[PDB]
DNA sequence: AGTAGCACGCTGTGTATATAATAGTGTGTTGTACAGCACAACTGCGC
DNA sequence: GCGCAGTTGTGCTATACAACACACTATTATATACACAGCGTGCTACT
């Protein structure tokens, strides 16, 4: 993200949450559980409308 | 260097209505360009008459425009541009 | 002939068939159907 | 019956096999569909049997 | 800039449709027989090529009786650049 | 030959079919032993003129229900003998001007005659002839808001002019002289009574009609001022 | 006081009716001449 | 001439020009009106 200086692989810079959902996330940490959950979701349409095709 | 990505966002441009309208009010005053340029054609080699009403016809843009956002296709070259508003509600 | 009324000042015109639509006193095209005189029911629950 | 120039033989021929051809098979690869006034591709006999919610 | 017509708009419709205005511009508006025939004659060896429309000027009679008589006389060329032309 | 079916109930016969249709259950019964009768309901010339007749009222921004009585008007006359000629350009015009009356929309002679040149008295011929086709086959007032439109008057100024056009017709006396005097003198009148300036060249040019006819119908206009107010 | 310009009024020609005359002239029609996977098959090249 | 390795390809993805033939419109009268456009005369204003 434009928040961290270039060539930072310290695990808060390539999206380590360390926050619980009941303490909240700073928003660098939310933007990338963001990605993670669209990836789940991506993936999820993906696999149902294949795996129907297969079934068939 | 990296393979260049393709998804990077700052290499992306949208259209509103301006560079759409844009495009499609081109192709058609072309076509009315060029008609009106046929007219002239037809009435001088056959040396009948000229009358502005006649060679300038409004419903080619006039429906052309309406037409295409009524139907949203520009063109299909695209398709469901246009999109009836949700007033479901005001955030929607 | 059957009541109406205009869009704008809102006038009771009370046109009869065949005089088209609109409204005299102005130009509004919107007629409106002057609601029903007799009596309607409702439940409060 | 008359009249043949055997250009427009051969060109008119061209065309009745055509026509039955796209009645057939509108989608067939490299060749022109036949499009109804309206603009939309004709359904031929083929459309109608082909994908999912054809007859079959 | 564009510009914006405020007016009444009425006045703008009725030029545009017909308005019972028209034109106001232009733009793309667009010697008895014995003599007769004796004179044509020495006209055709004054000119192996001639026209009907030279000859009823000449003649002041309807190009339809000069080519009766030309078809007696002359032959028409309708190829090259003496075409539609007599000799 | 036959094949007409009708529909009748063997139990009953008492009279013809009278019966009810559900839609919904897609059945059709008779109204009086409640049977059911029926299961399964089920729910090269001519294109040229078209082309360039829709042309033309495009161009017009006739109203598509103008353009098709005008078309329909021009198919029944098509390629009959008594029409004999007219080069195409008359009976598009004449066509044009009939679905105009009989669309209650109003074109004046003039105006369709800025559309397309048809040297005039060969129309009336021609629109003659094609009136007596169609009844073989078998009004100004309109004119007057048009004309404020052109000139962009308020409402209370049109229908007064309607107003005028009415009561000048009836009180008689020149009997109009065509109604487009009328109609242009009755509005020149309706705006004098009203501060709103057009003058008077302004309206005879925009109108297109010649000065020294708006003033001449004034003054007779003017003698009966007496009876011509609404309020 | 004279000259020029503008406005108004009056006369002439379109529009429409019939009806005969008869031309040549114009227009239209016809004929002749000239100018996104992933796997499936061909084809092409090399031995 | 045969084999092998590229390329393609193919399903699915909850008319013009000239000549000949046929049709036509110009003109003249008559009432009618009604209309529109131009030309001439008169009046007013300016130099
Ligand atoms: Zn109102
Ligand atoms: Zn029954």
């Amino acid at each position: 993200l434009p928040h961290f200086s270039k060539d930072d692989y310290s695990p808060e810079s390539k999206g380590f949450v360390e926050n619980s959902y009941l303490r909240g996330l700073t928003p660098q940490e939310f933007f990338f559980h963001a990605m993670g959950g669209r990836e789940g979701l991506i993936d999820t349409a993906v696999k149902t409308a294949e795996t129907g095709y297969i079934q068939r | 260097k990296d393979q260049d990505d393709r998804d990077h966002f700052g290499k992306k441009r949208l259209d509103l209505a301006g560079p759409l309208l844009a495009q499609l009010f081109k192709t058609l005053f072309k076509k009315l360009t060029k008609d009106i340029f046929r007219y002239m054609q037809r009435t001088v080699e056959e040396a009948h008459d000229f009358n502005m009403k006649l060679a300038i016809n409004a419903k080619t843009i006039t429906s052309g425009l309406k037409y295409a956002l009524a139907t949203g296709n520009w063109g299909s070259s695209r398709a469901g541009v246009s999109q009836v508003l949700n007033r479901y509600t005001y955030s929607s | 002939t059957l009541k109406y009324i205009c869009a704008e000042c809102s006038s009771k015109l009370s046109l009869s068939r065949t005089d088209a639509v609109r409204c005299k006193d102005c130009g509004h095209r919107i007629l409106l159907k002057a609601r029903t005189k007799r009596l309607v029911q409702f439940e409060a629950r | 019956h008359n009249g043949a120039p055997h250009h427009a033989i051969e060109e008119a021929e061209s065309l009745l096999q055509f026509h039955v051809a796209t009645y057939m098979d509108n989608d067939i690869a490299g060749q022109p569909q036949a499009l109804q006034k309206s603009g939309r591709p004709v359904k031929s006999i083929r459309a109608r049997l082909k994908g999912k919610e054809g007859r079959i | 800039r564009i510009t914006t017509l405020d007016e009444t708009v009425g006045v703008t419709m009725s030029h545009t449709g017909m308005s019972m205005r028209s034109d106001n511009s232009n733009f793309l508006k667009v010697m008895p027989k014995k003599e007769i025939l004796d004179y044509l004659f020495k006209l055709f060896d004054e000119y192996d090529y001639w026209s009907l429309k030279g000859l009823k000027e000449r003649t002041r009679q309807p190009e339809a009786h000069l080519k009766e008589c030309l078809d007696k006389v002359a032959t028409l060329v309708k190829k090259g650049p003496y075409a539609f032309k007599y000799t | 030959p036959n094949l007409n079916i009708v529909l009748t109930c063997p139990e009953c016969k008492v009279y013809p079919p009278k019966i009810v249709e559900r839609f919904s259950e897609g059945d059709v019964v008779c109204a009086l032993c409640g049977l059911v009768l029926s299961d399964k309901l089920v729910d090269n010339e001519v294109q040229a003129a078209f082309a360039k007749i829709t042309m033309l009222c495009d161009a017009a921004e006739l109203p598509k229900i103008v353009k098709d009585c005008a078309k329909e008007a021009y198919k029944l006359c098509h390629d009959e003998k008594t029409l004999k000629g007219k080069s195409m350009e008359s009976i598009m015009a004449a066509s044009i001007l009939i679905g105009c009356r009989r669309a209650e929309v109003a074109r004046t002679f003039k105006e369709i005659q800025s559309l397309i040149h048809v040297k005039t008295k060969e129309f009336g011929k021609t629109l003659n002839i094609m009136k007596n086709i169609l009844r073989g086959k078998s009004q100004n007032l309109t004119y007057i808001p048009r004309f404020c439109s052109h000139l962009g008057l308020p409402m209370q100024v049109t229908t007064s002019a309607e107003y005028t056009a009415k009561k000048c017709k009836e009180i008689k006396e020149i009997a109009g002289k065509s109604p487009i005097t009328i109609a242009v003198v009755s509005i020149y009148l309706n705006i004098l009574l009203f501060q709103i300036p057009i003058t008077a060249a302004k309206v005879g040019q925009t109108l297109q009609v010649t000065e020294g006819t708006i003033k001449s119908g004034y003054k007779i206009l003017y003698e009966h001022r007496d009876k011509l107010v609404d309020p």
